[PDB]
């Protein structure tokens, strides 16, 4: 699953026993109840710009 | 870098600038508070190792805003694999002495899993490439942080597409353009080659090598970080050592 499209998941991917997958987020995100979005749990998470973001 | 442009304020804010006695060395990305990724050729000709600085924040070389932060560099940790005057394992672990301050000037960059950086990152065609390297071939370096757009190649294409020449290791990529008019150089030696992806930025190269700065049918060459995620994160779980310099076992 996680070979293509990334899964569906937004950042990490993980394939389990059968068509099972769960997806993952860096420290500093938190995974949404649709299982696939990540969301900053820190002022100041990796890979995003802060002035753009409260652009 | 060549043919790019002026990388406004706070929009690289993982970009370090490494020091030695107060002058330009290299390039580096921050990846948390207190550990850097740069390239192991940058500190081959080092004998002054307590003389080593990381700037955050940094962007005009000229003036002090505020925003820049300091600090001496703990460790520099290389592959036991590198072997200093050549080209593959081109990458170096930096912990600082004492953490950054996050803030709007001063943030990581994302180092990624290796296979998430494996099979989705490596095909995301361009990726953004930086440092205050020379603007031309032969020419003065940047004042002002400056950033390009580079391809990512296939490394058949690269060998193909391109004109006493070094091979293209799995430790490598290449990026960039044939025509000589947009690279990164020298000065950007160990700066970040970053990927965006659903709205986040990621490393997946370190500015490494070339055959000569924007030279018409050749590309730059950057180091595969997705080969070294685990080696990088089994070193940042690791008790600090004596000494600056650390040679780690590769793999
Ligand atoms: C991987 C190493 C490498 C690095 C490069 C060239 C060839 C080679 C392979 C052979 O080994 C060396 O020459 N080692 C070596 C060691 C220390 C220094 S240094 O100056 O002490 C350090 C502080 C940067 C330099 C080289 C200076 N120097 C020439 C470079 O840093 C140069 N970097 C570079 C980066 C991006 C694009 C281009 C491009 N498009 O040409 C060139
Ligand atoms: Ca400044």
């Amino acid at each position: 699953i996680c070979v293509n499209e990334n899964g569906g998941c937004e950042q990490y991917c993980s394939d389990h026993t059968g068509t099972k997958r769960s997806c993952r987020c860096h420290e500093g995100y938190s995974l949404l109840a649709d299982g696939v979005s990540c969301t900053p749990t820190v002022e100041y998470p990796c890979g995003k710009i802060p002035i753009l973001e409260k652009r | 870098i060549v043919g790019g442009k002026v990388c406004p304020k706070g929009e690289c804010p993982w970009q370090v600038l490494l020091l030695v006695n107060g002058a330009q060395l290299c390039g580096g990305t921050l990846i948390n508070t207190i550990w850097v990724v740069s390239a192991a050729h940058c500190f081959d000709k080092i004998k002054n190792w307590r003389n080593l600085i990381a700037v955050l924040g940094e962007h005009d070389l000229s003036e002090h805003d505020g925003d820049e932060q300091s600090r001496r560099v703990a460790q520099v940790i290389i592959p036991s694999t590198y072997v200093p005057g050549t080209t593959n394992h081109d990458i170096a672990l930096l912990r600082l002495h004492q953490p950054v301050v996050l803030t709007d000037h001063v943030v990581p960059l994302c180092l990624p899993e290796r296979t998430f950086s494996e099979r989705t990152l490596a095909f995301v065609r361009f990726s953004l490439v930086s440092g205050w390297g020379q603007l031309l071939d032969r020419g003065a370096t940047a004042l002002e942080l400056m950033v390009l757009n580079v391809p990512r190649l296939m490394t058949q294409d690269c060998l193909q597409q391109s004109r006493d020449s070094p091979n293209i290791t799995e430790y490598m990529f290449c990026a960039g353009y044939s025509d000589g008019s947009k690279d990164s150089c020298k000065g950007d030696s160990g700066g970040p080659h970053a990927t965006h992806y659903r709205g986040t930025w990621y490393l997946t190269g370190i500015v490494s090598w070339g055959q000569g700065c924007a030279t018409v049918g050749h590309f730059g060459v950057y180091t595969r970080v997705s080969q070294y995620i685990e080696w990088l994160q089994k070193l940042m779980r690791s008790e600090p050592r004596p000494g600056v310099l650390l040679r780690a076992p590769f793999p």
